[PDB]
């Protein structure tokens, strides 16, 4: 059986990424509002998505390609500073680059991968308290 | 949606 | 945050608001049943509408000014003073719920400017 | 719906 050490998968759309400069850690509206613009700059794009699937896990976030299984994007949770589902939109906003890395999904599943990633948060952050 | 706790100490 | 919507119609004022926003919509209704595409600009400081071909903006809303928005199924409605002397911009989207949710996001992050400039830890 | 709750400030 896998559980969410081991890591679970769920199929999600890649739709493209994007990128932002934030502060260090804003408010959550303020949050929300970057996820939002995320969203808006991929759909503006897609006016003017092959299948993935999706890998979480208390230790990295991964997507490999629905077919191949090539892992196409790996990274460590500590670099995963948010994450957030709009409507069936999946929004994962990254650092290294402040500069943040969003990538956004598309996904029926989107309720359940930000649940999933966000208790994955809590299992990181609190061991690295004890 | 959510914010990582740890992301900030790295 | 940009969106695109089309540039229905507005009506004029002078759980009721949810009621006005409602006279709105079926207002513009039947001036459409009777008888442009636009691109929304979503920010903090303010709600800017350009039409999309040309860029040219049409209505340039100071968020302060602005009081309610509500998505009414695929159309959008942008309730804004000035113009107690309101206006009421219908705009129909493939996102108006998206759209609406998104002012509603300027709405709590510059309210919480409002607070911190009247030194009001928010 | 939304309402600003700056708006009735102004």
């Amino acid at each position: 059986m896998e559980d969410l050490i081991d890591g679970i998968i769920f199929a999600a759309n890649y739709l493209g990424s994007t990128q932002l400069l934030s502060d260090k850690t804003p408010s959550k509206n303020v949050r929300m509002m970057q996820a939002q613009e995320a969203v808006s700059r991929i759909k503006m794009a897609q006016k003017l998505m092959t299948e993935v699937d999706l890998f979480i896990l208390t230790q990295r976030i991964k997507v490999l390609n629905a077919d191949t299984q090539e892992t196409m994007m790996d990274h460590p949770l500590r670099t995963i500073s948010y994450i957030a589902d709009i409507g069936n939109i999946v929004v994962l906003m990254a650092r290294r680059r402040y500069k943040m890395i969003c990538h956004v999904f598309e996904s029926e599943d989107a309720q359940l991968i930000a649940q999933s990633i966000g208790q994955a948060f809590s299992v990181a952050y609190q061991e690295f308290l004890r | 949606g959510y914010e990582n706790p740890t992301y900030k100490f790295f």
